[PDB]
């Protein structure tokens, strides 16, 4: 009933406390087309990329405050290696195709207790830039790990801080007030979301669909994506219990269509 | 895939029960009991007799029995010591002195693979001389009798009991060997590898089965008590197991990590 | 049949060579079932 | 069947268990749990050429 | 007849092809593969072994260490040295001193006919003594086994184990031969004449195939240790390809103009 | 009737004095089943390995004699990057995978005038150490593009050089006279071959499928083919002609079963 | 069949005498074809 074990390649993973499979949006998100801005032969899925690949997220303290998240880029987490999530033969391929069209499906581990309270609000957030900061440059790991849950400020709330064009030294420079990329924490289950709950299950269970504003996007700058763990209810336990319960994920790439073959991506 | 080896049945399972493989093909079936204890192994090596022997006494033998040793070959994988079924296997560590050194067999290539407890099969006694133009014999009696010891003076000649009988004396050619095949005579339907019950032939010994054996054969010369010869002779005892059946699984030996 | 190779030809009888059980009145099955 | 000559440290690879989440022990229960491991062989585990034994289990 | 030799293929043609003339019949079938290579020929001279011998250590073999050499016969058509599987086939040209002469073998009826890549065949092995009136063994053990080096004491007299074993030891009569048939044993598919692969036995030797051999054999003699003779006795190695199949045709030896 | 254009996933080859493709040892060296000797899934061939892999090979002057050969060992130019042989997307998986069972289909331009005269032996020679040194190492990029041309002396016409182990300072060093992988530099048209003369084509074409002693050999280890380019006639120019005429080649492996997926090889 | 003269009767059986390859699931032909 709720032994579920999802043998996808050579990489099996397994949930003993599995609420369901949220497919978004579509009875079968694995079921996609081939790109039509593409006059070339696409590559396929294969069997080396049709696998889990896992990487770890940061711990999950006490001192986590209500709606402080944690974003995954997805595919920019398989770029810039976040949680140690390599990819492997994905990445190997992503960097030598050009535009790049797949579909994911997700799945956080994070395994409490039944003395433990608490709960996070996994969901794949579509079209989000919060791994980025907000003076245009994307996260590095020495600057994930450092504040290890980025807190829901105003600044988020209001999209006051996501990243801009400066507009130089000829027009004066507005006082920004508000951005379309910002969090409604309130509202974050409008998307495809389940609870990971310390009381019902250890791992949540995602999967959406290729989604875009062209019928396939670039491989080096998409965030189409964004798996984003939000807690809801702060943790507590009383003591001797086991502190700092890991968060891991595991995403694994449901028919991706790769689109222009180049060599390797040098920026 | 998710078992419960608590149960103590586990279903054996191949690449495709957890992963994507395929099953590889039967290689072989030299594990098969039938075949694979049918080959020939060095047993044990006795002395060839010259004159009508004493058969050993039982044990415990005390001291002053002029009694003549290292000469059966009690046919059995089972632990032996001075021609009779033991339960222990002792070897000599330091052989000085003292008393009379008791020759002990061990079938070692029998143990290596005796994983079960019972076993059942006819015995191909072939015995290769050790010396040069050997020119011997082999008795052999069976599971339950007992070695007829003594002599008659034929025409001068102290022709002893062992030259003739109801029970098989092969003689070999001068250079050759001696090959036969025995039944499986003993009164126990099978041949306990490991056996737990008390023989109440003595102060029961436990763990000592009294008739697991094949027999006991002995090698003798061709002439009479006359002509004994002065260096004493070997001959050395190889056996098969035809037709081999076992039984009820069990232990292989303890292989230490030093 | 053990390690036969003789197909062809036995000399001896069946009693004479083997040893025959007397009368009183591949496929591995496991050594073990949980009932 | 057997390491001879040579296979250096590797012949056919290695088994591992990695731990991949620390394991979550209720209050008032003994740490350092223990996994009791088994080796079975496979049902296409098959066996070829029958060679001497080692007699070093007798000494 | 007007062709293109730069294409690669050049049909065979008769004398009709260019002039007036006609084919002549066909010869005989003294070049086919299964036929050509079903005779025996010498391969090795090999020491008979008279006690319980330590096999030839891997390489580079260093000063001190007491093993010996000379003693057996890898099976094989490739160059060999030290009964190991060699690259370059040396012989001595001016042997003075210095260590331990090696003991190289060579197929030289073979190589001068093995113009292809891969050969598999079985092997009939007939061992020849090199002695009047000896009394030897043959051992044998397959492609991936190895060697069993100690003794074990039968009534005071230091049996080797290779006396014993699940692998033919044949007994040759006192002035007979030993004549058998071994199957292919190896774990290759074929046997590579040429091989241009590396093995990672060691520092990775190109050209050296781990498994092309049909096994090693090694002659000793049916005594005990203390039974040592004192002249080195030698035995004669003769291999014949029984059921020979070849595949990929490949170069002859060079011979010299001088 | 010469003009044949051989077409292989995005990589097309031309040659206008094509003499026909030396088909080895079958009809079709192209059909090939998966290897007997793994229980995984093989990983076939797909759309980014089955191409002309193209690179250069050195020059041919006037002072190269009768019989000095040039070797390229396949699949060990892929990995050496011999000539600037580059695999691109099939050395980024011959390294990852274990054992690799494939067969060779080569190409190598060299165009001549007709006022030049000159002929090489283009052979796909089986299993040799022709690119190994004497002394174990296998050549180096600095150590081929010094003698650009290797001579057939009589330790390559015996075999005396090939590679050895040494047996140490316990038995005395023989005199090693001989050893099988010799080349018989006379009988070299044994192998699939086609002679690249001055005067009847530019590029020869040689089709070799998969031999070895195991249905599938490893992938970091093996030379079961050896491309050979041997002078048979030394060139020749009157002067004002076109000096050093360059040597290609274009290899392509034809159905590659790769087997036993590992990460990269690092010795 | 090999320099084989002996016709009539093979004592020992194809799979003792001989060494059969185990399955998985003259005419001289060129070892060389011009396509």
């Amino acid at each position: 009933d709720r032994v579920t074990t999802q043998t996808a390649g050579n990489t099996a993973i397994n949930t003993q406390s599995s609420l369901g499979v949220l497919c978004a949006y579509v009875e079968d998100p694995t079921k996609s087309d081939p790109p039509s801005s593409s006059t070339d032969q696409p590559t396929t899925t294969f069997t080396a990329i049709d696998r889990w690949y896992t990487g770890r997220l940061n711990s999950w303290t006490k001192a986590v405050k209500t709606f402080s998240f944690q974003a995954v880029p997805l595919p920019g987490a398989f770029l810039s290696r976040q949680g140690g999530l390599n990819g492997g033969a994905f990445t190997a391929t992503l960097h030598r195709h050009f535009l790049m069209k797949c579909g994911w499906q997700v799945q956080v581990q994070c395994n409490l207790t039944q003395f433990h309270q608490g709960a996070l609000l996994v969901a794949m957030v579509p079209e989000t830039t919060l791994d980025v900061k907000p003076d245009g440059k994307a996260k590095s790991l020495q600057e994930l790990n450092e504040e290890q849950w980025v807190e829901m400020s105003d600044d988020y709330r209001t999209g006051k801080n996501m990243p801009f064009q400066s507009l130089g030294t000829y027009y004066r420079p507005p006082n920004w007030t508000w951005g379309p990329n910002f969090i409604n924490p309130y509202q974050v289950t409008v998307f495809p979301h389940q609870i990971l709950n310390a009381r019902t299950s250890t791992s949540v269970d995602i999967n959406v669909p290729y989604i875009g504003e062209t019928p396939t996007q670039s491989s080096e700058t998409q965030n189409s994506w964004t798996l984003l763990v939000m807690v809801l209810v702060p943790l507590d336990y009383k003591e001797g219990a086991t502190t700092d319960p890991e968060i891991t994920f595991s995403v694994r790439p449901t028919s991706p269509y790769f689109n222009g073959l180049r060599n390797r991506y040098t920026a | 895939s998710t078992d419960n080896a608590e149960t103590g049945v586990i279903e054996a399972g191949n690449t495709d029960t957890d992963f994507s493989g395929e099953l590889a093909a039967p290689g072989s079936n030299h594990t098969n009991v039938k075949f694979l204890f049918d080959r020939s192994r060095l047993l044990n090596v006795i002395k060839v007799l010259e004159k009508d022997a004493v058969f050993p006494r039982p044990f415990p033998t005390q001291e002053g029995a002029q009694q003549d040793d290292g000469y059966f070959c009690l046919l059995t994988p089972r632990p032996t010591v001075a021609s009779r079924p033991a339960t222990r296997f002792g070897l000599y560590a330091n052989p000085s002195g003292s008393g009379v050194l008791a020759n002990t067999s061990l079938d070692f290539n029998f143990y290596s693979l005796a994983c079960f407890t019972y076993f059942r099969s006819d015995l191909e006694v072939t015995v290769v001389s050790l010396e040069p133009d050997l020119e011997f014999a082999v008795g052999w009696f069976p599971s339950g009798s007992e070695y007829q010891a003594s002599s008659f003076v034929y025409d001068q000649l102290h022709v002893p009991f062992h030259f003739t009988g109801r029970t098989p004396r092969a003689f070999a050619s001068k250079g050759g060997k001696v090959s036969f095949v025995l039944p499986w005579n003993s009164v126990s339907s099978v041949l306990p590898v490991r056996w737990g019950g008390a023989s109440k032939l003595s102060s029961a010994t436990r763990g000592l089965p009294a008739h697991a054996d094949w027999g006991t054969i002995y090698a003798f010369v061709p002439r009479p008590n006359e002509k004994k010869s002065t260096a004493v002779k070997h001959v050395a005892v190889y056996i098969r197991y035809k037709n081999a059946r076992a039984w009820c699984p069990s232990m292989l030996p303890f292989r230490s990590y030093k | 049949r053990g390690n036969n190779g003789n197909m062809t030809f036995n000399y001896y009888a069946n009693t004479y060579q083997n040893s025959v059980d007397f009368s009183t009145s591949g496929i591995l099955n496991p050594l073990g079932y949980l009932k | 069947t057997r390491a001879i000559t040579n296979s250096v440290y590797s012949a056919d690879g290695w088994f591992s268990l990695h731990k991949l989440t620390k394991i979550t022990l209720p209050p008032d229960c003994p740490q350092s749990p223990c996994i009791l491991f088994f080796a079975s062989a496979g049902e296409d585990y098959t066996l070829r050429l029958p060679v001497d034994c080692n007699p070093s289990y007798v000494f």
